[PDB]
RNA sequence: CCGGGCACUCUAACGGGACUGCCCGCGAAAGCGGGAGGAAGGAGGGGACGACGUCUGGUCAGCAUGGCCCUUACGGCCUGGGCGACACACGUGCUACAAUGCCCACUACAAAGCGAUGCCACCCGGCAACGGGGAGCUAAUCGCAAAAAGGUGGGCCCAGUUCGGAUUGGGGUCUGCAACCCGACCCCAUGAAGCCGGAAUCGCUAGUAAUCGCGGAUCAGCCAUGCCGCGGUGAAUACG
């Protein structure tokens, strides 16, 4: 009836409700493209689906809160693949080597004092 | 409606309050809503580390501020039998509205 | 690096032609992270080079970076005082960085407006054998071919 | 670009003494060291000797200076 | 600092704007923290005493 | 199109090209373009006369203009300086008047560097 | 850029308001 | 938004989790290479943490302090001025020289903090800074608030310009006893240099550099482009 996966990327939360349909997906309210579609790599958030070719099988709603766009579309990649075992546990062997249900756990590293942004050193003259 | 919020600086300490007034209402009152965490409020204070520069040396010290709530739901006597006078902990710190 | 190999950065695969080597041309174009800014500028360029020309903007694009690979180069090592420009062979991995960079900054050396424009006419150019890409090619493995006289220093 | 914006502002020391001496007729050289006052239509045509900090100069007040502050005429730093 | 320097504390300032801050401990006229009324030298040698309750160091 | 003093301003948006005149700014040019009820986007050249003397007539009078502002202006530096201003003096010596620093950097009033030893 | 103050971009960059940055 | 519920997001307290534990190969061992499982692997990422000592390093001007000097004065009060001087020189930065850009309208996604006479929704006046009125909030409940780059639409068409925002004239707002020296802010007009910088030299190895905004400490105000934090987008390259 329907599956679920959370999904999360550098500070970024898209909870994946996958439900059997036409191939629709909604976002906040809003068309998938009307919320992306202006942004390229948009269409790398459905790549679980096209890698199973479960493109014409599910809709899809999803609410997403926090971060920038860049990492919603990420996050929701993950709750997309976290939902798609959900369904099938067979789908773990073909969705392991692509790695979409791992999650990135790169976070933008905090500043530290006496630099200017955390790595970045003040220049210096010597003379 | 009763709210209480509890605040201090001590996690530790308002746990151990907070636990204490769940366990003399449960026994009285209905199912109480529960100890629910608010955020905490931190207030940073960054310092350089010595007196007289070495302005890039800055040692930082935080103060946070936990929060409880607590709200029981239709307490009459039994549950305020054991509220007057019985909590422990001295870092925390006890506000009721109704 | 002084310690290991210092591993090769493996690109995501293109969203659009599913190939490594677009990714990695959209990297160079971008400026200040703006990989959307970036990589309309290559799509909307790849339209440009398949409309002017009625071929795949995907094989142009390869033919012209593999035009751009130098196969030799000079690097400089100091020998009994001044040191000495010597010849030797390009890694494959550099002839990638270098015919890309190359590209990308040639494009941007064009007189055409916009910067799409630039980038498919360069490719075009670049796939022909000429502009300015090819130019810095054929000017470096002019250096090697001359300094040949210190193919004995190859370290 | 300056702004007091109403009740332009000027000192009690001098604006009291400078009302009553019109009173009297012009008087001579008046001392100041409130700098911080305006220039009121009343102060034309008199003298008054504002401090740099170390010396008390003498201002001849005319028609056309109104509008600006004591010490705009009586400068503070000495170069060349 | 000096000890007549310590007249900010008899106020009576005359003018609302010449009260200043004054570190209460050493007397420091110049960083003086709001929250604490102490200096950023005193605030720093009472946080390590730990005379100063639920202030802790600060690491993330 | 002669709009002011003489004036010619050609071939480009009208807006952008009254600013080719002195004391019009892009907020005096947009207020003409305005309360004149002329499209802003019309080149110069396609200007009719009809709309060009509407825009003369405003403009000319109801702000001082290229000749009479220099003058002005002019005249009320040598006023400020005529009187034993501060002010004035900062204008004399040809030094930053808005109390800037001028150890260093004033070298756009200060008429770029003129180096001696050490 | 950021430095025009009757621009947009040079309101927001000193965090002021005014005809070329109105608050809505 | 109400009814209602805690499943989810979240909030904040306790735990689990990774150990070269498992498979192959090498090895005497410690370990190294590779593989599966796993959110995560060989120190997963970032902090706090800096040994015996060195430089007679820095600070008696934060504080403490030995000794030496001053005591109608080196002390004390005040008003005013100075710490802001300018023929020059260096350091550190900001804003730029533009079309991968600028401007205008519309529209979307953050984290971390601050606020009781303080944050100030909202309404009226004002082009505006701001003023009047006034709601809410001892604040996961109200407010600062708008994130900006971004996206869609339009304008500019390679020009000292719709780039650039110095300088200067003029009008005004606010704080404050008081803005002359010497404040920030708004509006009009002015619209400089600068068309990617000689010798030389600086930073960074991955959410890094680059870029984009946001907040805070001190503080009535502010010369903060500084400092300390926060998240958005997000590279190149390392043969050796
Ligand atoms: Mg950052
Ligand atoms: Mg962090
Ligand atoms: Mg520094
Ligand atoms: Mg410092
Ligand atoms: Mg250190
Ligand atoms: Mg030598
Ligand atoms: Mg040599
Ligand atoms: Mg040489
Ligand atoms: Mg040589
Ligand atoms: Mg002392
Ligand atoms: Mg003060
Ligand atoms: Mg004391
Ligand atoms: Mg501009
Ligand atoms: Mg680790
Ligand atoms: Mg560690
Ligand atoms: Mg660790
Ligand atoms: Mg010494
Ligand atoms: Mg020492
Ligand atoms: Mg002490
Ligand atoms: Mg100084
Ligand atoms: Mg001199
Ligand atoms: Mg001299
Ligand atoms: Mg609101
Ligand atoms: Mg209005
Ligand atoms: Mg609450
Ligand atoms: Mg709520
Ligand atoms: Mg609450
Ligand atoms: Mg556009
Ligand atoms: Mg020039
Ligand atoms: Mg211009
Ligand atoms: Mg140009
Ligand atoms: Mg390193
Ligand atoms: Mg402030
Ligand atoms: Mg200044
Ligand atoms: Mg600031
Ligand atoms: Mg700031
Ligand atoms: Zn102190």
């Amino acid at each position: 009836e329907q599956y679920y996966g959370t999904g999360r990327r550098k500070e970024a939360v898209a909870r994946v409700f996958l439900r059997p349909g036409n191939g629709k997906v909604t976002v906040n309210g809003q068309d998938f493209n009307e919320y992306f579609q202006g942004l390229v790599r948009a269409v790398a958030a459905l790549e679980p689906l096209r890698a199973v070719d479960a493109l014409g099988h599910f809709d899809a709603y999803i609410t997403v809160r926090g971060g920038g766009k860049s990492g919603q579309i990420d996050a929701i990649k993950l709750g997309i693949a976290r939902a798609l075992v959900q369904y099938n546990p067979d789908y773990r062997a073909k969705l392991k080597p692509l790695g979409f249900l791992t999650r990135d756990a790169r976070v933008v590293e905090r500043k530290k004092y006496g630099k200017h942004k955390a790595r970045r050193a003040p220049q210096y003259s010597k003379r | 409606k009763i709210r209480i919020k509890l605040r201090g600086f001590d996690h530790k300490t308002l746990d151990a309050s907070a636990q204490k007034i769940v366990e003399a209402a449960r026994r009285s009152g209905a199912q109480v809503s529960g100890p629910i965490p608010l955020p905490t409020r931190v207030r940073r204070f960054t310092v350089i580390r010595g007196p007289f520069k070495h302005k890039d040396s800055r040692e930082h010290f935080e103060l946070r501020t936990h929060n409880r709530l607590v709200d029981i739901i239709n307490p009459n006597r039994k549950t305020i039998e054991q509220l007057m006078t019985l909590d422990l902990p001295t870092g925390v710190e006890i506000e009721i509205k109704t | 690096a002084r310690r290991r190999r210092a591993e090769v950065r493996q690109l995501q695969p293109d969203l659009v032609y599913g190939d490594v080597l677009v990714t990695a041309f959209i990297n160079k174009i971008m400026r200040d992270g703006k990989k959307n800014l970036a990589a309309r500028i290559f799509y909307d360029a790849c339209k440009i080079i398949q409309e002017k020309t009625g071929q795949e903007p995907l094989k142009v694009f390869k033919q012209a970076v593999e035009n751009v690979k130098p196969r030799m180069e000079v690097r400089s090592r100091r020998v009994g005082g001044a040191n000495y420009q010597v010849p030797m062979e390009v890694s494959p991995r550099r002839q990638q960085s270098l015919a890309l960079r190359w590209l990308v900054q040639a494009a941007n050396q064009r007189p055409e407006r916009r910067a799409a424009v630039r980038i498919a006419h360069e490719l075009m150019d670049a796939a022909e054998g000429k502009g300015g890409a090819v130019k810095k090619k054929e000017d470096v493995e002019r250096m090697a071919e001359a300094n040949r006289a210190y193919a004995h220093y190859r370290w | 670009p300056r702004s007091l914006k109403k009740g332009v502002f000027v000192d009690d020391h001098l604006l009291e003494k400078v009302l009553e001496l019109n009173a009297k007729g012009e008087k001579r050289l008046i001392k100041t060291w409130s700098r911080r006052s305006t220039i009121v239509p009343e102060m034309v045509g008199h003298t008054i000797a504002v401090y740099n900090g170390k010396q008390h100069v003498p201002v001849y007040i005319t028609e056309n200076m109104v509008g600006h502050k004591l010490g705009e005429f009586a400068p503070t730093r000495t170069y060349r | 600092a000096r000890k007549a320097l310590i007249e900010k504390a008899k106020r009576t300032p005359k003018f609302k704007v010449r009260a200043y801050t004054r570190c209460v401990r050493c007397g420091r006229a110049r960083s003086v923290y709001r929250f604490f009324g102490l200096c950023r030298i005193c605030l720093r040698e009472l946080a390590h005493k730990g005379q100063l309750p639920g202030v802790r160091k600060a690491s993330w | 199109a002669r709009i002011a003093g003489v004036e010619i301003p050609r071939n480009k948006r009208v807006d952008v090209a009254l600013t080719y005149i002195y004391g019009i700014g892009k907020a005096r040019a947009k207020e003409a373009l305005e309360k004149t009820g002329i499209n802003p986007a019309t080149r110069v050249k396609d200007l009719t006369e009809a709309e060009v003397v509407r825009l003369r007539e405003y403009v000319e009078n109801t702000w001082k203009l290229e000749g009479e502002l220099r003058a002005e202006v002019a005249a009320n530096i040598k006023r400020l300086m005529d009187i034993g201003c501060y002010r004035g003096l900062r204008h004399r010596r040809g030094l930053p008047v808005r109390g800037q620093r001028t150890r260093t950097n004033a070298r756009t009033r200060k008429g770029p560097r003129k180096t001696v030893a050490g | 850029g950021k430095g025009d103050r009757r621009t947009r971009r040079g309101k927001i960059w000193r965090g002021t308001y005014g005809k070329y940055r109105p608050r809505k």
